[PDB]
């Protein structure tokens, strides 16, 4: 609060009231400080269930199905594209692998904006859509289906002009 | 299997009186809460993941009564017996 | 015809608030979110209030003859109602958060615990005309420190007990004489006072704790007042009280917790007369009969409600809603029943004419995404994101077969042969139209041929062949017996997400993105023509939005269609706040019902006055009784009808067709004309009058000479009355008359005569079929019993 | 749109009073949805009530004939304009432009009505006249003729039936799909002022010129109802839900407010009106007999269930 | 529920003009038996056909 | 779908380079089995698991004799399809087939109505066959035999050495149908020898004592000359296997 000197700093180590978080944060463009505090509490949730269901014995086949179970779940959620290993689930699923799993990451992926925070702008603007239906919160992890089926909002301006820099606009389909 | 060389807990009329009175209760309780967590879970995953509201899914003796029926609670259970199945 | 009144609703039997009785304790009073459920128990009939509410409901009460209804949500709106017009007298702002509401026992005032304050207003009169302020305050009693959270009136309607989490209870009255004789207080208590009542013989006070600790004071002696006279407590470990009732004339207390135990007491001996458990989950409402043999326990952590006699100890009802949503509908080949299917895998079947639900299903584990039938009563199929589909039973009431594939891909739409031999399930990820024949469990193939996921599949019953509609833009028909496996696409203009088949089998409905609903005749493969939908959408504005609710772009189309079963008209509900009504030979709309008004939910709004839950339609459906339609949506299923009759459509009058020419006709035993004026004027009254009035024997020569026009109305008619008339000879001799003058015609025009039949022949199987059975038991019963030996 | 200048005086003023007027809600705030015929013009002016404006378009009657009957589209997407001379122009209301113009009536063209398909269209002028066409085909189905001249046309899309307050001082109810008059009500001492369906369409109710209202039953073509006003109604209608009767008078600045003791109880059916200047029957409802002979088999008054319940009760129990 | 102790009985006379009396009246009433198979047999047969 | 396929490709692309290391890894741990003491991964998918389905084309306008011998083709081929390729092109017709859905390709080239060249190709992002086949025995140019059994042959393969002449044999094994009778009694023969593989139909019976066979069918040599990872309307995907003519051990160096 005051950048204490030496002594006093000695005396007083351990006092603070306010960095993987900002770090994410700032490489990732992710939102919150609790939004990196829920992806990391959720992987430590996931390392706990791996702990409790490999304590489960090995011969039973609850346990492999039940592992089976979360294994494809989280592949098709799209987490993991692997399916073979269970060192895979113990160590690799990461803030990281949610954060681009993440769908401005998905949208700077497929380069639907040049930016990701120009992606998390169209997103805000609804100028994309999902599938059937559009979307606003970039807090969106996607389904591995949706990521194949997501665009624009039809009749937007940035697909417009995306059809008048390739000199194919289509007004009979509102383009 | 195997044994343990620590102290036993309990006494020799403890173990007989225990024997004198699922495959275990141990992997009953791990199996409901492996459950519960995946359940939980399950639902966070749903809430990052869906574009619709979804609620929590559930809160996680005595004579209790059960409200859903997987039946019209008024047939005979020879009645929905098939004949060929008797 | 194209008039539609909302009839009921069904899933969520109750939501929010205090569930109360009736006077005569036949009817239940189950506060749903933004409506009221009227609940016969005699004939075992459910009925909705037609009303909305701004937002949830907060409280509600009943007068005490039967006549007014005040609902009070949480902004003060309170929508009084007279009840035998079932219409909405006021609707007054009280303008702050409205707690607790009662009724007085004399009818000409009521309590209000709104707040920390006591509330007192009086009443105008139902009998008057329309005022514009008979909103009238009597009292205002403000010696509270915290909220009161309980109120109580006397036997008389002079005293009220305040029950407040200040600890206190205390009596005001509503004067100020018997004010000064005891508006006294009641302290010396555990955490929070939860209740306090008056005694019979009115000397005792019962002051019921959250601690679960029942305070009995009573005015004795030691110039006296308020001696603690008696102490009672329940003895649980965490379970607290939440929800009191007692009632005095058979001193009876019943206790809901919040583990789900309801304790059962007598008072004086303090006897505990019973405890059970609802579940896990707390006990929320109680309420309590006049005569005190019912008890009702409603909890909306799941949305359960049961209702219960003590006395020969029967659950009367133990019914649940479901807890998301009514994902999936599906009526029943004659409409007795209807499924609906939820996000849980609980699979929630009724029946419509005591409209309840008759059982469940839990054996699909993720959510059950279609649900559908077979052209017969039997079979029921529920299709999942398990990466399963289930065939069950409706009769035995067990599953065939849980059809899979091998890497279980989450089928989304599915449909089923009419004979029943095949099941198809199209997912969204492999989008391989998966084909298993029913006897042998096994996949019979996997059509490819859609590029993207395929949003629906139908069946051509008729012919018997398949068209799918997949997000390609496009149609696929498949052919697939015959030895023929042949197909026939179609693009359309943009993607594809809504498809229907017309009731006759050659044209088929499509709603597509973009809003507009194609109509194909499929033997050409000939677009017969669309309808536009982008403008009739009422879509809703969010709260988050940055945008406007016009320039959205949320549900501008529709994702689900039903056909009118005489293929002619079309409810439609997509993602909006709207379901809508087309006209196929006009091509335009005939009607459109906003959904629900109520700013808890999302897609409400239009423009906000200046994440959460939304409303959207998920699917629709129409009657095969031809008289009503359900859509199930966010909150569960609606039903809108057409049995109100009261509006004059006529059928191709003349001057001299008047209701008393009718009757003289009858007079004048011209039973012919008469009936034809009857059907001219088309008023179900007096058709009832003619047709209980003319003879058996001029029944078969009336019926005779009954013209073609009016053939397949009187048919309509005798169903819709016959199933709830018991002169069952008289409508039989009838049905035998008129199938004697013109069965060849029928045969000739059976999908003109489509609806009639229906129904008609729902009604021989509903009621005439059992009756019979009883009939024919008896007789054999009485055969053996009699010619059998005797023994010893 | 053409940016062109506006040929009017420097000042401004407000728009002659409204003889005529029609209103759609079926694309609100989309385009126009309000047309009033002022008073002495050969054209309409439209108006948008979400803007609460004038919208962009006046439709004229191009036979220099003053419009005297408009009438909206029921998807508010048409304008029809009765003038003076016979002339039934139809406009687009979106563009405001001209669509077709249909020529029978050679007298002022004084009611017009579509059906709720967009198919049919009635119409009537003073001559006497009354003309059935199909709008979706550019055809004429019929042409009646009555005997006064026609005055003032009430159409009811819900029941496809239309009344008349005619010249001889009578309501002519005509059904349209037959083409045909069904009722004819008689009694006004003087002229029919407003008349009006009731939303059910079994009543109407009409303010005439001899200071009376009369409620009319029309099943059975009964007036059921007769007052007479101090202040003479000159419009009455009912409210769009069955519960209100809002009646301009002649005297008084603002429009006088009814409410609905028919819609808060039954209401008997009496031919009441020329006596004040079955009970079924009177009642409009019937109830059924208990048992209509006693060959009849008759069951149980209330639920049917009961039976299964007798037989599986104590499977109930267990 | 009294059906094991009426057959036990059965051939007492009371009982028997009784249930006499009971038959006779069944045997009048099977005509709705009889006129609900027909309707229902022949609406079957026109929906189909 | 343009993004799925090429989301497909490029998965395929890594699992192939996936199943590489785990070879070369394999490879590695071979020394380990004795000192103590598998199919593809696109037919580990459906190794037994579905029926094969094979469309036989022509390159375009074909001789007679072309149309014919792709006839005998099919004849020889359980759940074998024709196809007269004409005005179709490459990615339109590959696009079509993965519309329909299907197992194998099998398509034919040939100079002056004399079929020289065969190429087959796995649908679902497999692997593509290249042959040059030359020595070609008809049926239809020897004798009017009659017809073929078409019962689910017994297939006999010889000389497969090289883990090549595995993912060869794996290939071959795969596009036959699966789940033979033991008693089905006609059989093919693969019979390498010189880097030239050759095959003959066989019908045969076993005798009183012994066997007897009947040589049917076709008769003819091919020969492996390439095989591509990605499938053939690529033609720019990477090679998994490329023959070396110009080189200095050509006519000596077995296996390549």
């Amino acid at each position: 609060v005051r950048k204490l000197k030496h002594h006093e700093q000695k005396l007083l180590k351990k006092v603070d009231f306010l960095h993987r978080d900002t770090q994410v944060m700032r490489t990732y463009h992710i939102q919150n400080r609790e939004d990196y505090h829920k992806y990391n509490r959720i992987c430590g949730d996931i390392r706990r269930l791996a702990n409790k269901l490999s304590l489960l014995p090995p011969t039973d086949p609850f346990r492999r199905k039940h592992e089976q179970l979360l294994l494809d779940k989280l592949y098709a959620m799209g987490v993991l594209t692997t399916k073979s290993k269970i060192s895979d689930l113990e160590n690799k699923v990461t803030v990281s692998a949610i954060c681009r799993r993440r769908l401005p990451v998905i949208m700077h992926r497929l380069k639907m904006a040049e930016t990701i925070q120009d992606a998390v702008k169209f997103i805000e603007q609804g100028h994309v859509r999902v599938g059937p239906n559009l979307i606003n919160d970039p807090a969106y992890l996607v389904t591995r289906n949706m990521e194949d089926y997501v665009t624009w909002v039809d009749n937007s301006k940035i697909k417009k002009t995306l059809l008048r820099y390739r000199n194919q606009i289509d007004d009979f389909d509102f383009s | 299997f195997e044994l343990s060389d620590v102290k036993s807990s309990k006494s020799l009329a403890e173990i007989y009186e225990d024997d004198y009175t699922a495959l275990s209760e141990e992997l009953q309780k791990a199996h409901s809460e492996i459950s519960e967590l995946y359940a939980n879970l399950v639902y966070k995953l749903d809430v990052l993941s869906s574009v619709h509201f979804v609620p929590k899914p559930a809160s996680t003796e005595t004579p209790t009564i059960s409200m859903e029926d997987a039946q019209p609670l008024y047939m005979s259970n020879a009645s929905s017996l098939a004949p060929q199945e008797i | 015809k194209s008039d539609f009144k909302f009839s009921n609703l069904l899933g969520t039997v109750y939501r929010q608030g205090n569930i109360t009785f009736s006077d005569d304790g036949k009817q239940l009073l189950s506060p749903v979110g933004n409506r009221v459920s009227v609940f016969d128990l005699i004939n075992n009939k459910s009925f909705t209030f037609e009303y909305e509410h701004r937002k949830n409901i907060a409280a509600i009460d009943l007068n005490k003859q039967g006549t007014l209804l005040i609902s009070i949500d949480e902004d003060g709106r309170a929508i009084l109602v007279n009840f035998k017009a079932r219409n909405v007298l006021h609707h007054f702002n009280f303008k702050e958060k409205c707690s607790a509401v009662k009724f007085s026992p004399d009818g000409r005032l009521f309590a209000l615990a709104s707040g920390r304050f006591l509330q007192i207003w009086k009443t105008p009169d139902v009998n008057k005309d329309r005022q514009f302020a008979p909103f009238v305050r009597h009292r205002v009693h403000a010696g509270h420190f915290q909220d009161i959270t309980s109120l109580t009136w006397s036997q008389d309607s002079r005293f009220i007990l305040t029950t407040s989490k200040d600890l206190s209870a205390k009596i005001w009255s509503v004067d100020s004489e018997e004010k000064n004789l005891a508006a006294t207080t009641f302290n010396g208590h555990r955490d929070y006072v939860m209740g306090a009542f008056f005694s019979h013989d009115q000397e005792k006070i019962y002051t019921v704790s959250k601690d679960g600790a029942v305070f009995v004071w009573e005015f004795t002696k030691r110039k006296y007042s308020w001696r603690i006279t008696k102490k009672h407590f329940f003895y649980a470990n965490q379970a607290k009280v939440k929800c009191v009732t007692f009632h005095p004339a058979t001193r009876l207390l019943a206790v809901g917790f919040t583990s789900g135990e309801f304790r059962l007491y007598d008072l004086p001996d303090f006897t505990l007369i019973q405890q059970l458990s609802m579940g896990q989950n707390p006990v929320n409402t109680v309420s309590v009969n006049q005569t005190g043999e019912w008890l009702a326990f409603g909890s909306s952590k799941l949305g359960q409600l049961l209702v219960y006699e003590w006395q020969s100890e029967s659950y009367i009802l133990k019914q649940q809603g479901h807890f998301d949503s009514t994902n999936s509908l599906a009526y029943s080949p004659d409409g007795s029943r209807v499924v609906t299917a939820s996000e849980d895998g609980k699979i929630k079947v009724w029946d419509i004419t005591s409209g309840f639900c008759l059982a469940t299903f839990e054996e699909h584990t993720s959510s059950v995404t279609a649900v559908q039938f077979a052209k017969r009563g039997q079979v029921m199929f529920s299709s999942s994101l398990d990466g399963t589909v289930r065939a069950w039973d409706l009769i035995r009431y067990r599953n065939f077969r849980t059809f899979t594939g091998t890497e279980r891909i989450q089928f989304n739409c599915l449909a089923v042969d009419p004979s029943g031999e095949v099941v198809c399930a199209g997912s969204l990820d492999n989008f391989d139209i998966h084909v298993w024949s029913v006897q042998t469990g096994q996949l019979l193939d996997a059509l490819s041929g859609h590029e993207g996921p395929v949003s629906c599949l139908s069946f051509s019953q008729e012919n018997s062949v398949l068209a799918s509609a997949s997000w390609d833009k496009t149609i696929r028909i498949w052919s697939i017996f015959g030895r023929s496996q042949q197909v026939e696409p179609i693009e359309v203009y943009s993607d594809v997400l809504a498809l229907s088949m017309r009731p006759d089998g050659k044209e088929v409905a499509v709603s597509t993105l973009k809003g507009q609903i194609s109509i194909f005749n499929i033997e050409d493969a000939k677009q017969v023509g669309n309808i536009d939908c982008r403008k009739d959408i009422i879509s809703g504005r969010f709260n988050q939005d940055r945008f406007t609710a016009k320039n959205s772009e949320r549900s501008k189309f529709f994702t689900t269609i039903h056909y009118s079963f005489d293929g002619m008209a079309i409810v439609a509900g997509g993602n909006n706040n709207s379901i809508c009504l087309y006209d196929v030979p006009n091509e335009v709309l005939l009607k459109r019902f906003i959904v629900s008004r109520n700013m808890a939910l999302n897609g409400t709004l239009e423009f906000l006055n200046s994440m959460r839950p939304e409303v959207r339609v998920t699917s629709v459906q129409f009657s095969p009784t031809a008289n009503a339609f359900a859509a199930a949506s966010t909150e569960g299923l609606l039903i809108y009808s057409t049995n109100d009759t009261i509006l004059f459509d006529p059928f191709d009058l003349d001057v001299d067709v008047t209701p008393h020419s009718t009757v003289e006709a009858l007079r004048e035993k011209q039973f012919l004309n008469a009936l034809v004026m009857a059907f001219r004027l088309n008023e179900e009254y007096l058709i009832n009058k003619v047709y209980e009035a003319i003879p058996i024997k001029e029944i078969p020569l009336v019926a005779s000479n009954i013209p073609a026009i009016y053939l397949p109305r009187i048919l309509k008619f005798i169903g819709d009355f016959a199933i709830e008339s018991q002169h069952i000879e008289f409508n039989l001799i009838w049905i035998k008359a008129l199938l004697s003058a013109s069965g060849g015609y029928i045969n000739e025009h059976k999908y003109l005569f489509s609806t009639a039949m229906r129904s008609i022949q729902r009604f021989i199987v509903r009621v005439a079929k059992e009756v019979v059975n009883t009939t024919t038991d008896n007789k054999y019963t009485y055969r053996f019993l009699v010619s059998t030996d005797g023994s010893m | 749109q053409d940016g062109g200048r506006v040929g009017g005086s420097t000042i401004k003023s407000k728009f002659p009073e409204i003889v005529a007027l029609a209103i759609e809600n079926a694309r609100i705030g989309e385009w126009e949805n309000i047309i009033t015929a002022h008073k002495d013009e050969k054209f309409a002016r439209t108006w948008d009530m979400r803007n609460k404006r004038v919208g962009r378009w006046t439709f004229d009657t191009t036979d220099d004939g003053f419009v005297k009957s408009v009438a909206m589209s029921q998807c508010g997407n048409f304008g029809f304009i009765g003038s003076s001379n016979g002339s039934i122009t139809i406009y687009n209301m979106q563009s405001g432009i001209l669509r077709k113009k249909y020529k029978l009536h050679k007298r002022a063209v004084t009611g017009i009505s579509l059906d709720g398909m967009n198919r049919k269209m009635v119409s009537c002028g003073l001559d006497g006249i009354v003309g059935f066409y199909d709008f979706n085909k550019s055809t004429l189905l019929g042409k009646l003729k009555l005997d006064a001249p026609i005055t003032a046309m009430v159409y009811h899309r819900s029941s496809d039936l239309f009344a008349l307050a005619l010249d001889d001082l009578s309501i002519v109810v005509i059904d349209a799909v037959t083409q045909r008059v069904v009722r004819q009500l008689w009694g006004h001492s003087n002229r029919i002022t407003a008349f009006d369906f009731s939303p059910e369409g079994r009543w109407i109710v009409s303010a005439s010129l001899d200071s009376t209202i009369r409620t009319w039953d029309l099943p059975t073509g009964g007036c059921i109802d007769g007052i007479i006003v101090d202040n003479v109604a000159t419009n009455v209608k009912f409210s769009p839900n069955g519960d209100l009767l809002a009646t301009t008078h002649v005297t008084g600045n603002g429009i006088c407010i009814w409410t609905n003791r028919a819609q808060f109880k039954t209401v008997s059916t009496r031919t009441i009106d020329e006596s004040e200047f079955l009970n079924d029957i009177d009642f409009n409802t019937y109830t059924s007999l208990e048992q209509i002979d006693k060959e009849l088999l008759t069951l149980s008054i209330g639920p049917r269930s009961k039976m299964n319940t007798l037989l599986h009760l104590d499977v109930i129990r267990k | 529920a009294h059906g094991d102790v009426i057959h036990a009985n059965n051939k007492n006379q009371d009982i028997a003009s009784a249930l006499q009396n009971w038959e006779d009246v069944h045997k009048k009433e099977d005509r709705l038996d009889d006129l609900v198979k027909f309707c229902m047999g022949v609406a079957a047969f026109v929906t189909t056909a | 779908m343009l993004r799925r396929q090429a989301r497909e490709r490029r998965e395929y692309l890594y699992r192939k380079a996936q199943e590489l290391q785990d070879s070369q890894l394999q490879q590695k741990r071979q020394i380990i089995k004795q000192a103590l003491a598998q199919v593809d991964d696109e037919y580990a998918a459906t190794s037994g698991i579905m029926d094969p389905r094979i469309i036989v084309t022509t390159s375009r306008d074909p001789s007679t004799r072309l149309s014919q011998f792709a006839k005998e083709i099919k004849l020889l081929f359980p759940n074998a399809v024709r196809l007269n390729r004409g005005n179709y092109v490459m990615p339109n017709l590959v696009d079509a087939c993965k519309k329909s859905g299907t197992t194998d390709l099998v398509v034919l080239h040939e100079h002056r109505g004399v079929p020289t060249s065969l190429t087959i190709s796995h649908f679902p992002h497999g692997p593509t066959a290249q042959f040059s086949l030359h020595n070609v025995v008809m049926r239809h140019d020897i004798i009017n035999a009659g017809n073929q059994s078409e019962v689910n042959p017994h297939l006999i393969f010889d000389n497969f050495t090289t883990a090549l002449g595995k993912r060869v044999v794996c290939i071959l094994k795969h596009l036959f149908n699966a789940g033979p009778k033991k008693d089905s009694e006609r059989v093919i023969t693969f019979a390498n020898r010189g880097d030239f593989i050759s095959v003959r139909q066989h019908v045969y019976v076993r005798t009183r004592e012994g066997v007897e066979i009947a040589e049917v069918g076709p008769r003819f040599e091919m020969r492996l000359f390439e095989l591509r990872l990605g499938t053939l309307e690529n033609k720019d995907a990477d090679v998994e296997w490329q023959l070396r003519r110009f080189i200095r051990t050509a006519n000596k160096k077995d296996y390549l």
